[PDB]
This record gives structure tokens, C-alpha cells and sequence, in this order.
């Protein structure tokens, strides 16, 4: 039986724009911490929330920066840990909110341990219950990505090592994370190695890609985003040119070894949705076909304001199909954006820009790579700056 | 709080029934298990009963011991039949949460003798 524990108006500091946004938040006994634009009782409950948080295992801190009566909460949004800053008008109101959130959080821990006692099986009642000895160090790629060769099988991989401070996804155009282990001070990620280089530097050397070449890269990106959305129910969030690499044959490999990419809804502090991936596709394909970003300015205040308020100009070299695709992908309202509807990736797949493309053939790597990397071997690091 | 009782001195071939009386916690909604600790051996699991009532038993007690729950009394029983001297130990009862926190009651001593001295 879910019930509201506390509700009221909070000022939530913007994560990218220097502002405080008034929101009506509901704290419920299941830990849900849900923010609306208006009170649900004033709009007949017919409006979706803007923010969906969970105060399970949260951390709370009261502070007087930037404003008095501020508190910071480190909580969760579905699977991601986030940090949000709130403001209220009096110290008593802040004490009520921090106490109410903490009381709900403590009640959730007791419910959890009650649930583990009820679901404990016979094996759980017993009295008691990969490593770097494998893999060979070879070279370095990032600033700390290293190139390794598995001692047992003789296969090459790229090991990402991080000091302590998308696992089961398999797709031809996604980098597969094969192994994952840790030490007392480090986290290790053994993932496949695409030695064809970053598209960021390939586009930088070519200045601009043709519409055919961009259609090749875009189609393979769409294929991977369709798999993540429909099969894994995951938003990639980080689709950008720097996270796009090529394998030895010139096919896309989305990897994970930039304020200019932020979607309008993220700049306005709404929760991420599927449509942010299609915005990111619009930005990368605009870069590929125009040789520059749709919005850019050194002053990040100007840049965010261009993204939110100004029209995208397209060069006269862009064909009408290309302009229609980019205009649809770069709609500022995610509900109007191409791919923001219920059919998601099928909206892009059926767009005239991709006419004649058999999307099963894209998955099967039957498209002709317009550029073949000249890598001599799988140890050739010529494409890593 | 869990209180074991029902132990004592019994002869080989006799029987006993131990009781695990709970106060403050609800065994009706918790997986409950029985344990024993021999003089110089490692503490071992013997039997468990799930919330549904399904029971599982370890090898040395199969066909001899029976674990049951009394929801009305908030108590879990261990019926010990076919007792032999090797069953001599202090017996304990616990939930999962208390098990991982090493929170144990006092237990009840069970001594199975081959004969009266």
C-alpha cells in the first residue's frame, strides 16, 4: 500500500543552467521521490512527472551554499546514482524535508531485511558460503586504457583500468564488455578492441562526409540504438562522435573508453528519455554532413541558450532528405522529435533518407564501408591520439 | 529474541522435541532453521523451513529429525527421533538476518547417553 509521506514545493537547482526551478515533489513510503510542474491535485492527476527519483540508500547534507536553507541528496534514478540540490524558504522546512526523506529511507532498509528473511532459501541458511595473472600488457591507448592479449586464448582486448573513486549486451555495432573483475583499489573492464580509430578524427581529416558515407554510419548507429531500446530497454545517453569508433573493416563500434550534445529536455532538468538518443544521432549526423556542430559557442551560457531557443541553419549543400532527417531528429520537444513516438527507431528507419535500405542487411554487416582503415595488425595503434 | 528449550539428558534410541520461542520477531514470515554445535566440531545446519512450509534436511538427520512451525505460538519445533550418542551437541535456532550478523540465542544442551551411569 503506497502512500504519500510528504509533498510540497521545492526549488531544484539546474544541473547545467544557473537557475532554480520550482517543482512540486511527492515523497512516498516506497521511496519514490517524484517531481511535477504543478500539484497533481490542481491538474486532475492527468500530467506525467518531470523527475522520478528514489531515496533508497540516500545520503543527505544540509548546507548554506549557494543559498541558505539548501540540502543536497545523493539518491538514485532507476539504476543511476545522482546528486541533486534543493532549496526551501526556511530552516524549519528544510529540517522537515531532510527528516522525512531520512525516515522513509530507514524504513526501506528494514523492509529490505524483512524481505531477505522471507525469501531466504535452504542454501542461504548455511553457516558459511578472472585476474591480472591472465592477460599480457602491450601498449596504451587513453589517459587509462591499455592493450592486452589474453594468455589463455591468445585473443586481443582493450582493458580499461580505473582507480576506485551494459554488461550482457551483444550487438555487431556495440563494443562487447567481455570480462569484468576488480581488486581492492582498481576496477577492470576487458572489452573488445576496435583498432580502426575514432570517427572524430576521421571526420576531422576529411572535413565533411558525403551523404552516402553519413548514411552508412547513421544506419549502423540506428541499428544499435534499436537493439538497446527494444531489447534491453536502455537509453544510451552518451551518443557522441567521440564514442564512435571503427573496427578494422570500417564498421561502427559504439565505445565508452561535451556540452554541445546536450538535448533540450536535459538542459531543462527533465529526466532522460529514449528521445535523447535520437537528438544525439541528429547532432553526430549534422556534424558528419556539414563539417561542424549545429550549435556551438565558447560561452556555455550562449551554447545552452542556442540549443534551447535558436533555429538550426542548414547549408545549401544538404539535400532535402538530409535536411528533413536532421530537422526531425533535432526537434526541441522530445514528443515531436523523430523517434520520440511509440515506434521509436522505426520512425527513423522508415524516413526517406534511408529509403531502399533493408535493415536486416544492416544488422548483417552487408553495407559497404566507405572507408577501410589501413591497420596492418590488431596491435596497430596508428589511429589513437 | 529467540529462546531455545526442550533439551536435556536422554538415552540412545529415545526422542526429544526442541522449541524455538520467538518474541519481537515474527517467525511466520521468516525462513527458520535449526543448527547444532558439537564439542569440537564446526557449527552445522541441520534443517530449515520456508515461509510456505517446505522443509529441507541435512544428511546426518534425514529420516530422524523433523522441523515444523507453529504459527499460533510463534514457535518453531525440532522433533528429534532415533537419537544416538553422536547427536550430543548444543542446538541453536536462527533467522537469516541474525545468521549473517552472528546473533545467536543461548541454545539448549542435548546429551544422548549410551546408558545410565
Amino acid at each position: 500500500d503506497v502512500a504519500i509521506v510528504k509533498e510540497g514545493w521545492l526549488h531544484k537547482r539546474g544541473e547545467y543552467i544557473k537557475t532554480w526551478r520550482p517543482r512540486y515533489f511527492l515523497l512516498k513510503n516506497d521511496g519514490t521521490f517524484i517531481g511535477y510542474k504543478e500539484r497533481p491535485q490542481d491538474v486532475d492527476q492527468r500530467e506525467a512527472p518531470l523527475n522520478n527519483f528514489s531515496v533508497a540508500q540516500c545520503q543527505l547534507m544540509k548546507t548554506e551554499r549557494p543559498r541558505p536553507n539548501t540540502f543536497i541528496i545523493r539518491c538514485l534514478q532507476w539504476t543511476t546514482v545522482i546528486e541533486r540540490t534543493f532549496h526551501v524558504e526556511t530552516p524549519e522546512e528544510r529540517e522537515e524535508w531532510t527528516t522525512a526523506i531520512q525516515t522513509v529511507a530507514d524504513g526501506l532498509k528494514k523492509q529490505e531485511e524483512e524481505e531477505m528473511d522471507a525469501s531466504a532459501e535452504h542454501t542461504d541458511m548455511e553457516v558459511s558460503l578472472v585476474t591480472m595473472n591472465e592477460f599480457e600488457y602491450l601498449k596504451l591507448l587513453g589517459k587509462k586504457v591499455i592493450l592486452v592479449k589474453e594468455k589463455a586464448t591468445g585473443r586481443y582486448y582493450a582493458m580499461k583500468i580505473l582507480k576506485k573513486e551494459l554488461q550482457n549486451s551483444r550487438h555487431p555495432f556495440l563494443t562487447a564488455l567481455k570480462y569484468s573483475f576488480q581488486t581492492h583499489d582498481r576496477l577492470c573492464f576487458v572489452m573488445e578492441y576496435a583498432n580502426g580509430g575514432e570517427l572524430f578524427f576521421h571526420l576531422s581529416r576529411e572535413r565533411v562526409f558525403s551523404e552516402d558515407r553519413a548514411r552508412f554510419y547513421g544506419a549502423e548507429i540506428v541499428s544499435a540504438l534499436d537493439y538497446l531500446h527494444s531489447e534491453k530497454n536502455v537509453v544510451y545517453r552518451d551518443l557522441k562522435l567521440e564514442n564512435l569508433m571503427l573496427d578494422k573493416d570500417g564498421h561502427i563500434k559504439i565505445t565508452d573508453f561535451t556540452p554541445e550534445y546536450l538535448a533540450p529536455e536535459v538542459l531543462e532538468d527533465n529526466d532522460y528519455g529514449r528521445a535523447v538518443d535520437w537528438w544525439g544521432l541528429g547532432v553526430v549526423m549534422y556534424e558528419m554532413m556539414c563539417g561542424r556542430l549545429p550549435f556551438y559557442n565558447q560561452d556555455h551560457e550562449k551554447l545552452f541558450e542556442l540549443i534551447l531557443m535558436e533555429e538550426i541553419r542548414f547549408p545549401r549543400t544538404l539535400g532535402p532528405e538530409a535536411k528533413s532527417l536532421l530537422s526531425g531528429l533535432l526537434k526541441k520537444d522530445p514528443k515531436q522529435r523523430l523517434g520520440g513516438g511509440s515506434e521509436d527507431a522505426k520512425e527513423i528507419m522508415q524516413h526517406r533518407f534511408f529509403a531502399g535500405i533493408v535493415w536486416q542487411h544492416v544488422y548483417e554487416k552487408k553495407l559497404s564501408p566507405p572507408f577501410k582503415p589501413q591497420v596492418t595488425s590488431e596491435t596497430d595503434t596508428r589511429y589513437f591520439d | 529474541q529467540l529462546v531455545e528449550s526442550g533439551g536435556g539428558l536422554v538415552q540412545a534410541g529415545g526422542s526429544l522435541r526442541l522449541s524455538c520461542a520467538a518474541s519481537g520477531i515474527d517467525v511466520r514470515i521468516k525462513t527458520m532453521a535449526w543448527y547444532r554445535q558439537a564439542p569440537g566440531k564446526q557449527r552445522e545446519l541441520l534443517a530449515s523451513v520456508l515461509v510456505s512450509g517446505s522443509t529441507n534436511y541435512a544428511d546426518p538427520v534425514k529420516g530422524r529429525f523433523t522441523i515444523s512451525r507453529d504459527n499460533a505460538k510463534n514457535t518453531v519445533y525440532l522433533q528429534m527421533n532415533k537419537l544416538i550418542p553422536d547427536d550430543t551437541a548444543v542446538y541453536y535456532c536462527n533467522t537469516y538476518g541474525r545468521l549473517r550478523r552472528d546473533v545467536w540465542g543461548p541454545g539448549t544442551q542435548v546429551t544422548v547417553s549410551s546408558h545410565h551411569h
